[PDB]
RNA sequence: UCUCCAGGCAUACGCGUAUAACAACUCGGAUAACCAUUGUUAGUUAAUCAGAAUAGGCAAUAAUCACACUAUAAAUUACCUAUAACUUCUCUGUUAACCCAACACCGGAAUGCCUAAAGGAAAGAUCCAAAAAGAUAAAAGGAACUCGGCAAACAAGAACC
RNA sequence: GAGCUACCUAAAAACAAUUUUAUGAAUCAACUCGUCUAUGUGGCAAAAUAGUGAGAAGAUUUUUAGGUAGAGGUGAAAAGCCU
């Protein structure tokens, strides 16, 4: 089949899969804002 | 001896004297359908998005924008020209109001922002049946007639013209279309049509209000969903025809409200609305279970009569219908309109103290009797 | 008034007043065609 | 005991809750109301079964309607059927109808 | 106006101003016209469409037009007892030719209604060479073709390992 | 990292017409799948198009949200699938 369109948009899935109430609910993933705080990412999390 | 082909533009092509000519054919099918349900399926079969109309409406001026969408003239005043024991109807309907708000014992509702309404609703369904049988004696049709409570009456017409102004149908030529979905309190139906209140054709110098905006800057919303047309029952229905409808209006649209936002002078406007919208699609809804429609104009005027309540004023109104041909097409050269007559609310009672209804208003009775009273000829 | 805090209400409690306003408005003439007695304006977003 | 309470012996229980004795059949004096050919409606059984087909199909647009909506209607609509007997039997004006109404015993 | 084609209108999800007018004619559309591009100004209006008090007591009897009818895979807050409060309309979604496929991609894309009243244009101009792709017709013969009846057929029947 | 895909949980949907019967039955749409040939091969497409085909009331198909994670997960075992 055609491929290329594994992406199939959902505000919902995404902001429960990478948000921000996500990264700080375990410490690795508070450990990813740190990271990216420190590189001074414009965007910590979706 | 020559036979020239006859004069008429092409079926098939991409024009628009040929979009007229195909349209021709679909509304020549419903000419030639037998029965009125083939009629009526066909004319709504096709859904597209329409204008929603309320009859019970807090629209500032509703009800001269519902005279436009309708092609109603509102007349103030009744329309032109036995005792019965009128203590025995004071004291039903004196006990009516006395039985619902003090000596019935019910299980109170659950939120306190309903128990008014909940009590306007109980005395006017008992006022209405109470009426219906003291006075079926002196007027038997009454007796075999069919009395509906909070029954669904639909009428759907298209009337006007508009240029669709975005997208990829920007341009394009679409009707205008309105739907009005009711739940009148009560009402009442019978198998004979009423007389008339003025001849087919009549004129008066009155004219009905032109709209410079579009229905949308009246608060005024668009959706797409089943057409129906109805008078309350199906068409397999023997009582085809209406008597009376009975509405109460709800306490958002009440008199202390409206007066509290500034709007004092729409408190009889919204008495108006509601009529003129109410009856239109009941009296039209009838029509069309006889077999008229917009390229069928109707060859009776059809009339209903309305009684609206907020709980303690009530109105009179009453509603002739002379045109169904609505749409541009059909209203190109229409000199009938529709009317409708109305007359200022008047209280029925005034309050209950002990166990007396306390200013009872004899005049009112009357007129609500004389509604009741009304028999086709 | 925007950008300041309102005290809670709890049952009981007294009428909330502000007596200088921080919210400004302009009427600005319609981009489509209104009803005569309609009026358009601009409000902050915090205006109800 | 309330309205959705289900005895479980059924009438045998409300009975001896009730100490009422249970005879079969309505009382003659009731039957023979109705054996009399006077008190027959005029076309009672075309409007009768104009009342069910209107309850059962005519009164909604839906296709088939529910039960928590004909239910009401039918019985309601008999009741208006009974009470046009005004006509011939006057002092039926001497009784009223309410809806919803509480009754409660101890 | 004519010729011809035949999935369209809504909602959900998604997208995020591509919406509309004007002015521009550099960039963008695989070219022009014109704009889907650039700049400026505007826009989507809802009490009905759509979104966002406490403590106890107790439930045998599907659905399928639910009647008949059998069945097997065994199948949807209510009603009561007490307590507490004793008149309320703010807030938010609403545009479009739109989304996922690097693209204005012959692909992918749920539901309701309907099947042409809605929506559309296969040809920039010309020329009719070869080779190549597709459709239709076939004198006489009828698998002699071919690894094989592959492909096609005015055929689409029968049998056996 | 399970918005693809494998499997699962919960809440929802869709199946006309015709014949059999009382069905993982039949013919055949929508829908699901991908048998054979041709075209295409930097293509419309990093797996398509056009025909021809298989299933089509079920171990069916589809939608939404959740679960299982690499020494692992899932697997009607193809060492398949896990952007
Ligand atoms: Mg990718
Ligand atoms: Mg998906
Ligand atoms: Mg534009
Ligand atoms: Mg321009
Ligand atoms: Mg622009
Ligand atoms: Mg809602
Ligand atoms: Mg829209
Ligand atoms: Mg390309
Ligand atoms: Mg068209
Ligand atoms: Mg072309
Ligand atoms: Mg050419
Ligand atoms: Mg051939
Ligand atoms: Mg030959
Ligand atoms: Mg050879
Ligand atoms: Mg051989
Ligand atoms: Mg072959
Ligand atoms: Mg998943
Ligand atoms: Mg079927
Ligand atoms: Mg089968
Ligand atoms: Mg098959
Ligand atoms: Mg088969
Ligand atoms: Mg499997
Ligand atoms: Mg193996
Ligand atoms: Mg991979």
């Amino acid at each position: 089949r055609a491929r290329g369109n594994e992406y199939q948009p959902s505000n919902i899935k995404r902001k429960h899969k990478h948000g921000w109430v996500r990264r700080l609910s375990t410490p690795a993933g508070v450990q990813v804002i740190l990271r990216r705080m420190l590189k001074g990412r414009k965007s910590l999390s979706h | 001896v020559a036979r020239y082909p006859p004069i008429v533009a092409s079926m098939t092509a991409d024009s628009k004297a040929a979009r007229q000519r195909r349209v021709q054919r679909w509304q020549a099918t419903v000419h030639a359908a037998p029965s009125v349900d083939e009629k009526i399926r066909i004319l709504t079969k096709m859904q597209f998005k329409k204008y929603v109309v309320h009859p019970q409406i807090s629209a500032l001026n509703a009800d001269r924008w519902y005279q436009s969408f309708t092609k109603t003239v509102f007349v103030s005043g009744l329309p032109p020209a036995p005792s019965l024991d009128l203590a025995a109807l004071r004291a039903a309907v004196c006990d009516c109001i006395l039985q619902e708000q003090v000596y019935v014992r019910r299980r109170r509702p659950r939120s306190l922002f309903d128990r008014r309404q909940a009590l306007a609703s109980s005395i006017l369904d008992q006022v209405v049946r109470t009426l219906v049988n003291l006075l079926a004696p002196l007027n038997p049709v009454l007796s075999t007639a069919a009395l509906d409570c909070k029954r669904s009456v639909d009428f759907y017409w298209l009337r006007g013209e508009e240029r669709i102004p975005a997208g990829h149908r920007k341009g394009h030529i679409d009707a205008l279309r309105y739907q009005i979905n009711d739940k009148p309190h009560n009402q009442i139906r019978i198998s004979k049509q009423l007389p008339e209140f003025v001849p087919l054709d009549y004129s008066i110098p009155t004219e009905i209000p032109v709209m410079k905006c579009k229905p949308d800057k009246l608060p005024l919303f668009r959706r797409q969903y089943e057409n129906s047309i109805f008078t309350g029952s199906k068409t397999a229905d023997p009582c085809c025809y209406g008597h009376t409808q009975f509405h109460l209006i709800p306490d958002r649209l009440k008199r202390e409200r409206l007066i509290r936002q500034n709007q004092a002078e729409q408190v009889e406007a919204v008495f108006r609305a509601n009529a003129i919208a109410s009856l239109f699609a009941w009296t039209g809804a009838q029509a069309m279970y006889q077999g008229f429609w917009s390229e069928a104009d109707v060859t009776r005027p059809f009339v209903s009569q309305a009684v609206i309540t907020d709980g303690k004023y009530f109105s009179f109104f009453c509603y002739q219908l002379n045109t169904l041909a609505l749409t541009v097409q059909a209203d190109q050269n229409n000199p009938r309109k529709n009317l409708c007559w109305g007359s200022q609310s008047q209280p029925l009672y005034e309050t209950v103290e002990d166990n007396d209804v306390k200013g009872f208003d004899d005049g009112t009775l009357l007129q609500i009797v004389h509604f009741l009273l009304n028999k086709p000829r | 008034a925007r950008n300041v805090l309102y005290p809670l209400y709890q049952l009981g409690g007294p009428q909330l007043r502000v007596f200088r306003t921080n919210f400004f408005i302009q009427l600005v003439r319609p981009g489509t065609a209104q009803p005569e007695d309609t009026v358009q304006f601009r409000i902050p977003m915090e205006m109800t | 005991f309330h309205q959705r309470c289900r005895l479980l012996e059924g009438m045998k229980q409300a009975l001896w809750l009730t100490k009422t004795k249970l005879i079969e059949g309505l009382p003659k004096k009731v039957l023979s109301l109705v054996d009399d050919p006077a008190n027959h409606i005029e076309n009672q059984e075309q409007r009768v079964l104009d009342i069910i087909s209107h309850a059962r199909l005519w009164h909604s647009t839906e296709d088939i309607p529910k039960r928590e909506t004909y239910c009401p209607l039918i019985v309601d609509s008999l009741i208006q059927l009974c009470k046009s007997q005004i006509l011939k039997h006057p002092s039926l004006a001497r009784r009223t109808s309410a809806q919803n109404c509480t009754l409660a015993t101890t």
